[PDB]
């Protein structure tokens, strides 16, 4: 659960990213794909290299699900209802990967805002991404 | 674990710009912020009231500074990690009965640490590197559950 | 997230443990510090041997949070509230630790209610009782 | 992984009475019903549409006799599990790239099909020596990874 301070700290440090959303996105997953190398196969119709201009349109799509539920935390099953059918039902993502994709987001986080990324900060970030990943794992069946 | 050289060159050089005072006690103190189960384990260690009272709490910066130690053992020895962490496996496991997925989290959280101290230098193949490093770290630390 | 057929299985099974109920959660229990040594730790101040009438007595109550649960499967977030607070405020319990029980659980329940324990029946308990587990381990802060 | 003689025993002494041409179809049947992101796998299996669909599948029988095939062998080499599983493990981690939590998920499945079939017989301490050997299986199918 979400306190009042990990919804303003989320909110602060995300709306530190601005323009440079799709681009963090983009990052997060390269990230993934680097370290976890079992994630890539879900991507078997992308290019997973360096410069990607399919990873740099996915990660502008994960950014845009991240704002979506930094816009919509108090109702966040609902919010991300839709894609939580799509990555268990059709995708069958493995819950695992979820986390992996997380330290993902947060070490890319890390890497540019350091001014935003303090002990505090960080945990209310683990937290958010903790929830996300509960909505987007929800719905296997 | 599997290191190239490539990646050890990468990792060797980032972690001789560590400052090895204080990114251990940044990192636990990280963990037991994060992860706030694990302050059980921590209970003659004082103030943990706030995030605040655990990153100044001079008990966790010592303690911090000795599990640094153990990375910078590990670097030093990555072709024979369960050798090198066999009495702290004994004590992590036998005696202090700490469930191993907390190994694993206390290496992400270092990552996180040396990601936000290095920025732009702390490329994905720099953490690719690093996370092949903090997973062997884990793995032989757990080795008498094993 | 449980369907309605999830939530008549559960119900189903789980009615039909009876006056069973306190010694199934007792036998969970026991299975849990035998096959899963680490979690005995928490109990230092119970004996932790076969017939131990402290485990006896904890089993009712385990048992009795998980009928809470069936009962209020609709509510669980507010029907566990004090519960999740005592594990992760004031036990600090491992969020790892509650996979673990489920686990014993499931078995305890296989070993007595063999025409229950169907694999439809067996994956509703296994998805009420992650449900549990998320929401015991909802209120690290 | 650690077994002692008393452990063996009750183990293998259960293992004698298992019927080898069902069993591993029910586990792994029951994993694809009770954790179904699994199911990405066994897309060349056909019908897998409802749990009777899955549980009546003839390849869904016929991997888990191979599947159990594995864990007999493992229960005929406890000491040396990483040898046993060597070339299970570079199909699984390398070829396959399957997360190595479903290698514990499939093992405590069976574990749950034992205690169906064997009811009271599958004591506490039993079940504490079959997750011995599951856990034993799983750490070194996951060797390729680690
Ligand atoms: C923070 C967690 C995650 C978020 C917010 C997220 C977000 C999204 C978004 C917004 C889409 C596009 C949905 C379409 O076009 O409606 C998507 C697609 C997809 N995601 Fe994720 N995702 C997450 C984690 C994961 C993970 C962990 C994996 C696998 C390792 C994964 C694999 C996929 C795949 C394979 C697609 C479809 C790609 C297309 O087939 O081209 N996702 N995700
Ligand atoms: C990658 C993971 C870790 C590394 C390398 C590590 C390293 C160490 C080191 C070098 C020591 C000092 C041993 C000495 O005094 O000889 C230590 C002590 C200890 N560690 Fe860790 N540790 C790890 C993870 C953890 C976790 C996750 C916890 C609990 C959440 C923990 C709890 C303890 C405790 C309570 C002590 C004090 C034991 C004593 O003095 O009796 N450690 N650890
Ligand atoms: C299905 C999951 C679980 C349920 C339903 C549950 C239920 C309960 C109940 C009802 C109490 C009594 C609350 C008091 O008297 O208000 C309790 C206490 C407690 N539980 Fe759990 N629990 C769960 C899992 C765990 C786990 C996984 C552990 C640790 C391995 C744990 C450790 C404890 C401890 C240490 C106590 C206090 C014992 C007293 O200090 O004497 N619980 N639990
Ligand atoms: C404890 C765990 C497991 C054991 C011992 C095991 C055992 C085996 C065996 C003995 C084979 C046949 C290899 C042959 O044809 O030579 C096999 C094939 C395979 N297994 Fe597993 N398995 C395990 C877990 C899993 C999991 C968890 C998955 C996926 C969720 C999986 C997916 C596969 C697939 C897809 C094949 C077919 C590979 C092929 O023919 O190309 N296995 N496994």
């Amino acid at each position: 659960v979400l306190s009042p301070a990990d919804k303003t700290n989320v909110k602060a440090a995300w709306g530190k990213v601005g323009a440079h959303a799709g681009e963090y996105g983009a990052e997060a997953l390269e990230r993934m794909f680097l370290s976890f190398p079992t994630t890539k196969t879900y991507f078997p119709h992308f290019d997973l290299s360096h410069g990607s201009a399919q990873v740099k349109g996915h990660g502008k799509k994960v950014a845009d699900a991240l704002t979506n539920a930094v816009a919509h935390v108090d109702d966040m099953p609902n919010a991300l209802s839709a894609l939580s059918d799509l990555h268990a039902h059709k995708l069958r993502v493995d819950p695992v990967n979820f986390k992996l994709l997380s330290h993902c987001l947060l070490v890319t986080l890390a890497a540019h805002l350091p001014a935003e990324f303090t002990p505090a900060v960080h945990a209310s970030l683990d937290k958010f991404l903790a929830s996300v990943s509960t909505v987007l794992t929800s719905k296997y069946r | 674990v599997h290191l190239t050289p490539e990646e050890k060159s990468a990792v060797t050089a980032l972690w001789g710009k560590v400052n090895v005072d204080e990114v251990g006690g940044e990192a636990l103190g990280r963990l037991l912020v994060v992860y706030p189960w694990t302050q059980r384990f921590f209970e003659s260690f004082g103030d943990l009231s706030t995030p605040d009272a655990v990153m100044g709490n001079p008990k966790v910066k010592a303690h911090g500074k000795k599990v640094l130690g153990a990375f910078s053992d590990g670097l030093a020895h990555l072709d024979n990690l369960k050798g090198t962490f066999a009495t702290l496996s004994e004590l992590h496991c036998d005696k202090l009965h700490v469930d191993p997925e907390n190994f694993r989290l206390l290496g992400n959280v270092l990552v996180c640490v040396l990601a936000h101290h290095f920025g732009k230098e702390f490329t994905p193949p720099v953490q690719a590197a690093y996370q092949k490093v903090v997973a062997g770290v884990a793995n032989a630390l757990a080795h008498k559950y094993h």
